[PDB]
């Protein structure tokens, strides 16, 4: 029994949680007030759901934000006997879309609160694994309380496996001019903190519930439902009796080459609306092409135009082997598929039997097979390029500088944050060319 | 044309392996800490104290402007009380040379008067050395 | 962020301020008895934000009605939303400004404003979580630019770290009721400057222009100047009083809209412009809608957008229509009027859809911009001030109250910089 | 609270009074006895434990003559015998009789009644001070009496009701000397002055009334027309109301700028039945022809520098800022340089009552402009003249000089005068 | 400003001060018994300007009755409002200046002086509001002249706040043989020019050409002459006398008549003329009377006014008349005669409107002007005085009494000055 305790900080956090704990619960046949038929019995759900004296099973998860609106949802609504109270933790004030006001004026007030709900639920576990944390880098909550946990979680849990779920900002459905500011200050301030982490482009989710479930203006709902399928994917081997990804440790062994360069890129396929004409469904080969195509990525960059330097290709359901490998064997043919001087050229390749659960009455259609690949390529610095240059546009006019300062914030912490970015995106290029010897 | 499968593990809810399709290329070799919590509460706090003293100067500079308000309320008092001041001397200067002058104008108009008795008298002394020295 | 604390300061302040509360408490299903009657949940979702939720069935609004003259309070009692009104909130001087901006900030207006601030922080500790603070006046008269101002540097003074918000209007000699507003409305924006952090620029000379030329009012009133107001005020607090993502608090809109401190004076827009007795019409589409951002006749403000280049800029959609028509009609016009947003602040215009419309509308859309070419207003404010300064006109009627020639200069040279700041910014390139 | 305190002073001062008490009692209700079976009255009338209304004013004559009318007259029960002050020996048209000699013995006994009057109210706006430039107790007592009110009550508003001598009617040859000391002794003590030409009046009743020989009866008449429209403002709650204050600053630009000049329309005699009803653009425009004016001038040749335009009756905004819009339309009406609007507005309910067995006839609607111009500087200019021509030769002097004046107090008199015309010149210079 | 104090010295004082209070008394409703009789408010509203209402429903002159010679006691009580006046009021010697105006002056009148002063005294202390003094005397006796000027002097130390008015009567060849007048005449004017406030020049030189030509009487007695006196003094005192807004007290018609102080000596002007005991009928129409009352022909003083310059008028019009002719017919006159008013004191000219007329009239007008014309009868003084001084004449008859050479040389000098200012004035110009 090794657990996992997940910790959602604010709106974005707090509504991916809601879509995964939902998919959770489906996966494993536990209804909402977390009673679960296990009347005719693999045991492996325990690491992200706690047992009580009733028999009701109470997921390993905090739930954080400034600001009472969207947690008092989740105390009214569906799941509202799933979490117990102690579990939701909420502040009056939000950090009104500023890094600073979530790190040091607001978050201060409840990061003592907070460490203690980790500490309690930290202890009914008899081997903790690590920590799933899920925020957006846009709001000030998501971005700043978000690394102020991090870094205490650093002091009170030493040398324990920290995995981030963070929301990369679209323009689509962006709220806030300031986002590129408190994306780079709470990678800054994260980036030594976090083992690994998986980042959701939300313009490449926008883009895919367009395209693949022919959602005309995708909401956060439909966002969510599909990112939840991502994270399940991922979480999958943890939550059952898996061999690959078997436990955290792996996830940074298999993907994570050096401590900066631990953001994996995404890839998940089939998505197809629920509403549509019966299909004959697709196969392994179907699938598995679809992993080397762009408009099914999680973040928007170019493969092509990048290095992989590990890859993982997590199969669920209806998977057998010699079809994998079948599969494999066709795209090195058509494709170049360019890896480091380093590492050999190849992938470590998982099925899960378990199969792939959507929510009824959702946008995605249910399918007998499912994968979802993890990368690391050097195209991931794409992503941080295209924020980086929005933040020195607004910075080299200090644009909007005297609300971070305002809250105590110092104006040479942009550059200390900034200066980091600059290094992030040379250790990206540094990798990607020839090795010497 | 060739690739090589290393079986991983196998279990309940599935399998893993390994596919090699080209070995590496090249085959040679291509931590700081921590931090503490109290380096943690050291730039926490100094912000606090950046913030509490950013606010301090603005509460500052809102006593300066009430300072400034009392200094025109007092400056309104102080001139409504020197035009009390010019008008109560003035008007009382007016009448000081104004009785002064009009006391002064009868004073004379009745010295002119006293000259003409002076006068009158002065001629019946000398009506008196022809009356009655005469016949 | 819950509570507002909503303050009226003198004619002016109260005539928009009453109207407002008649507005919005039509969109929220109140009647003048305070008694909710609407049907729709999400009228009452947010309705904590401008009323207390007094014993009972009844609302009542977090509103706070001010004057040196006592007249208006009748005035208000009298209109139809004025048995709405807490009667303790209602405070009311024996004699007014007399047009005179040293009178309303510091001989007759000092006296008024404590009593006033007892009803603000009897409002303000009965919050749960206190979002700030929203002013209405004039600039032009004594109360609510003279005593207005002495308000806002108080309420700061007492609470720091709330936002102060103002519907601040606009003096125009095209619609006039004092020979001073030159003076009165400068020594005004001296303050707003420092004191404010969101200013709505309400500009009389816009909302003249709008009646006479565009709605054909030969002669315009203070009725149907105020038509225009109360669809802009209605417009800007739609994402304060209803669910949603963007700019839902005075904070985050602050945040969105506010690059600068000082660069604080929103152009408020609106589209369809109509007369109070324009009863019919039936019209309006999404990129109709949109074209109006750049049509400085939809401006609230006296100034033409496209003089100068939006910093920022919040623009709400109301009524049944295609989120997806109204980002592209939205995309189309940033991409083909790119040369009057400044380069080096992306994705600077920001968009909100609320299904609830207007009374009267089926369909309408409110902008809020951080235009530079608001320097155009505070221009035309600075010669009308120097034509009279110049020549020291009128002047002993301030300087007898205890000002000094010095205060003005100050006020004028603060101007002056504002105006210098925003050219400053306009002429900003995004290059290195 | 914000009385007015009403002093009239001397023959004229005194029978003007009684024109305009007679016509306030007539406005209000109030029978000759002080009872009557709004509310705004009560800052011109005391009210009594027995339910009477008695009025905010002071009586004062060196004579008992013209205030023993009033103590026999129809109003006897109106006023208190306190009230009504009289001397025995008049200033024999002798400003220095009035100041110094005559003047000394009853000055402490008036303002004893004054400091009563004052005693009564609770927010005091100031003096409304009526008298004649030419008597000696109108010129000389007057001058005394607005020093002393300096003194007592430092910078409250102290406005004036001049009558400007006309020959027709003058009853003295040394009345432009009583001018020039009286303007000269007062110039530093009054914020704002009516002046009340007697030639403008007589030929109004003349052309207007058809009256051949106007009487003092049929001038007071007239003149209590323009005094209740201004006082309107104040006794009365309008559409728009104008204070003491608000008068001094929109219609007076520096201290010694302060006479504005009148004009009141329509004025019709009470046969015709044809001659009715006059619109608010006809009586508006008629405020800008030389014939309805109070004082002898020519505005064409000078500039305005203030307009203030005092509605009553059946009057609307609407109508008043199209009627203003034409006039600010019409260049032979000129405006400084120094003023971007000159303009103020009040509008009263009540239509102008007329004593029964009167002269004027019943309107619907009329309007009385306090208009600042440069024009007004003709009547000292006439003044000045005939002053001129007697001092040259020192013509009377010996009269003042007799009662304890200095002769070089004329000079300064005269010095003051000077300046005064120099001022409006001055003024006038649009100008860099 | 109400009560005026009356006072009568020597046989001309005496006349026409008598004369004064019988047409007076008529005017008001007041019969010999001093019982009032009349029918009009308008007669006793300002009736205790010249009466004392004294403890009875009748009505007492405040006049003081004096002489040096006791007859004219006698000829006033046998007169027909002799049982008038008030009995203690009569003051009266034995002697007689005999035309010394150094006796009445220095002499026999400083003797009565204080029993006069004993009377005055009485009636002033008595009065309310004290306007001034009124004297009716010749300048051509001793006492009148003489004892009048002393009068003057003592009334004005006694009470130097108050109007000292005089109704001067000036001596003429024409009508008195008595040589010495012009000396008698020019030393009390020396004091007149001096000591009064207000001077009405009433010239027997004027009044006896009136009778003689326009009057056709043969030969003018002084029955004659004192209608026209009467007439002038009625018509001068009507604004004292009765309510109205011009010129009603002492002071205020000094105010508005007197520009230098030593110019204080009136014109006095009077039409219709007429002669005793004589209806017309037929009353003069407004611009008959605007005419004939600036005529030299109607001038109570011996000079043309278009000889001179009006410094200031003073004009009542007496009876039932449009006041609207009377000031349309006063402006024709003021605008075609501009030549004969002072461009440098505008509006010179004050009209008034009396309802009630003079007995005899159904309409009248008089006139009292400061005209600089008034030198003429000052020069004729002047003359007639240095034809004698030059040759010493009659000297010793004031030389007797105490007099010097000097009273008489400081006499003439002041008259010569007086003369010199007047002329001053007349060439003054505007510019
Ligand atoms: N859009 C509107 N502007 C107004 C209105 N009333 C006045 N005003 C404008 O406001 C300024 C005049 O001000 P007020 O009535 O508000 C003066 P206030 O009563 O605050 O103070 P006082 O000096 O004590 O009278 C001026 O620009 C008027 O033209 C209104 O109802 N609507
Ligand atoms: N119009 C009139 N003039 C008169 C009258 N009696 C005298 N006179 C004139 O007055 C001057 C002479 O004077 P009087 O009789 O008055 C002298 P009086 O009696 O005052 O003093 P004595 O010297 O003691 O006689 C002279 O010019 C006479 O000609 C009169 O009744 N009427
Ligand atoms: N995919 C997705 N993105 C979200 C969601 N909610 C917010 N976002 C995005 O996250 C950013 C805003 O951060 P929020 O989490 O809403 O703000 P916050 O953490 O509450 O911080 P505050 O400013 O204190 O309110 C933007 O990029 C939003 O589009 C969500 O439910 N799903
Ligand atoms: N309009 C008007 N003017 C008047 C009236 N009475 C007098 N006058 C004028 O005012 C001036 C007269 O001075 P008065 O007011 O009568 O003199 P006084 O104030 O009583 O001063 P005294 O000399 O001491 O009597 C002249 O210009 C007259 O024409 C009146 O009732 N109405
Ligand atoms: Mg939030
Ligand atoms: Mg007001
Ligand atoms: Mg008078
Ligand atoms: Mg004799």
């Amino acid at each position: 029994m090794r657990e996992c305790i997940s910790i959602h900080v604010g709106q974005a956090g707090v509504q991916i949680g809601n879509a995964c704990w939902e998919l959770y619960c489906l996966e494993h046949g536990i209804q909402p007030d977390g009673q679960m038929p296990s009347d005719k019995t693999d045991d492996s759900f325990n690491t992200f759901f706690s047992e009580t004296g009733a028999g009701k099973h109470v997921p390993r998860a905090v739930f954080v934000d400034l600001e009472p609106t969207v947690i008092d949802e989740v105390r009214t609504g569906t799941y509202r006997q799933l979490f117990h109270p102690e579990q939701l933790i909420t502040g009056k004030e939000d950090a009104a879309n500023n890094y600073a006001r979530g790190h040091y004026t607001i978050g201060k007030e409840i990061i003592d609160l907070v460490l203690d709900r980790i500490r309690k639920l930290a202890d009914q576990c008899t081997g903790l694994q690590g920590f799933l944390v899920f925020h957006s880098f846009g709001g000030g909550t998501g971005s700043g309380f978000t690394s102020l946990l991090m870094e205490r979680l650093s002091v009170d849990y030493g040398k324990k496996s920290k995995l981030e779920f963070s929301i990369y900002p679209a323009p689509q459905v962006s709220t806030a001019v300031v986002e590129p500011y408190n994306s780079i200050l709470t990678t800054h301030t994260t980036l030594e903190h976090s083992d690994c982490a998986f980042m959701v482009d939300n313009e490449a989710i926008y883009d895919i519930c367009r395209r693949n479930l022919d959602i005309e203006r995708p909401t956060y709902t439909n966002l969510n439902r599909l990112i939840s399928q991502i994270v399940s994917s991922i979480t999958a081997s943890l939550r059952f009796d898996g061999a690959l990804n078997v436990d955290l440790t792996e996830f940074q062994t298999n993907l994570v080459p050096y401590p900066r360069i631990h953001f994996p890129l995404a890839t998940y396929a089939p998505v197809i609306s629920a509403e549509k004409a019966y299909h004959e469904q697709l196969s392994v080969a179907e699938i598995t092409n679809a992993c080397f195509e762009p408009a099914n990525q999680m973040v928007k960059c170019d493969p092509r135009h990048g290095k992989y330097m590990a890859c993982c290709l997590l199969y669920r359901g209806d998977v057998v082997p010699k079809d994998v490998n079948a599969a494999i064997a066709t795209i090195k043919t058509k494709r170049s598929i360019q890896f480091v001087d380093w590492c050999p050229t190849g992938f470590k390749v998982g099925i899960n039997y378990q199969p792939p659960t959507v929510v009824p009455g959702g946008d995605l259609a249910k399918v007998q097979r499912a994968v979802c690949m993890l990368s690391n390529t050097t195209a991931i610095a794409e992503a941080w390029a295209r924020l980086d240059h929005k933040f020195d546009l607004m910075y080299a006019k200090r644009a909007f500088v005297h609300w971070y300062v305002g809250e105590g914030m110092e104006e040479g912490e942009f550059s200390e944050a900034r200066e980091d970015m600059a290094a992030l995106e040379k250790d990206y290029e540094e990798v990607g060319v020839d090795s010497v010897e | 044309a060739d690739m090589e499968v290393i079986e991983l593990n196998k279990a309940t809810s599935g399998q893993s392996w390994e596919v090699i399709l080209k070995p590496p290329s090249f085959d040679g070799v291509p931590r700081r800490r921590d931090p503490s919590l109290e380096e943690i509460q050291k730039k926490l706090e100094a912000a606090e104290e950046r913030r509490k003293y950013q606010e301090a100067e603005l509460l500052k500079h809102l006593a300066e402007k009430r300072e400034h308000e009392r200094e025109v309320i007092q400056k309104a008092i102080e001139e409504n009380n020197n035009f009390i001041k010019m008008a109560k001397e003035k008007l009382a200067q007016k009448m000081e040379s104004n009785k002064e002058n009009r006391e002064a104008h009868l004073a004379a108009m009745l010295e002119r008067l006293q000259e003409k008795d002076k006068h009158a008298e002065e001629v019946r002394k000398n009506k008196e050395l022809k009356e009655e020295a005469s016949r | 962020m819950r509570e507002i604390v909503h303050i009226q300061a003198g004619q002016c302040g109260n005539q928009i301020g009453a109207k407002f509360w008649e507005v919005i408490s039509d969109e929220h299903g109140i009647d003048p008895t305070g008694s909710y009657h609407g049907d729709s949940d999400l009228q009452l979702e947010r309705i904590n934000v401008y009323y207390n939720e007094a014993t009972g069935n009844k609302y009542v609004p977090r509103a706070i009605l001010v004057d040196l003259e006592p007249g208006t309070m009748d005035s208000v009692r009298s209109g139809p939303f004025g048995q709405i009104f807490r009667p303790d909130n209602f405070v009311f001087g024996q004699s007014g400004a007399g047009n005179n901006w040293a009178k309303g900030h510091y001989t007759e207006g000092a006296e008024l404003v404590d009593s006033v601030l007892d009803v603000v922080r009897k409002e303000s500790e009965s919050c749960d979580c206190l979002q700030g603070f929203q002013l209405t006046h004039s600039l032009g008269g004594g109360t609510g630019s003279g005593m207005g101002t002495l308000l806002i540097s108080k309420i700061r003074e007492e609470y720091p770290d709330r936002i102060m918000n103002t519907f601040s209007v606009m003096p125009s000699p095209k619609v006039s009721d004092t020979v001073v507003e030159p003076y009165n409305a400068t020594l005004s924006v001296h303050q707003l400057v420092e004191n404010t952090d969101e200013t709505y620029s309400i500009d009389n000379e816009a909302l003249y222009d709008i009646c006479f030329r565009t709605l054909k009012l030969t002669t315009p009133t203070y009725g149907d100047l105020n038509h225009l107001v109360s669809a802009t005020m209605s417009g800007v607090t739609t994402c304060l009083r209803f669910p949603g993502q963007l700019n839902a608090d005075l904070r985050k809109l602050a945040v969105n809209m506010v690059p600068f401190p000082r660069l604080h004076f929103f152009m408020p827009g609106f589209a369809p412009l109509t007369s109070r007795g324009s009863q019919q019409y039936r019209a309006l589409t999404v990129p109709e809608l949109t074209q109006q951002m750049f049509d400085s006749k939809n401006m609230m403000a006296a100034c033409d957008p496209r003089h100068g280049r939006y910093l920022t800029v919040a623009t709400i959609f109301r009524g049944r229509m295609s989120m997806k028509e109204v980002d592209e009609q939205m995309l189309n016009i940033q991409n083909k009027n790119s040369s009057y947003f400044v380069e080096w602040i992306p994705n600077n215009v920001k968009t909100a859809v609320c299904d609830i419309p207007p009374r009267g509308l089926k369909m309408s859309s409110t902008f809020i911009g951080n235009s530079t070419a608001i320097q155009e207003l505070f221009k035309r404010i600075s010669e009308q001030f120097t034509a009279m300064f110049r020549r020291k006109a009128f002047l002993h009627w301030y300087t007898g109250e205890g000002m000094d020639e010095m205060e003005f200069t100050e006020a004028e040279s603060n101007m002056n910089d504002l105006v210098s700041e925003y050219q400053q910014y306009q002429d900003a390139t995004a290059d290195e």
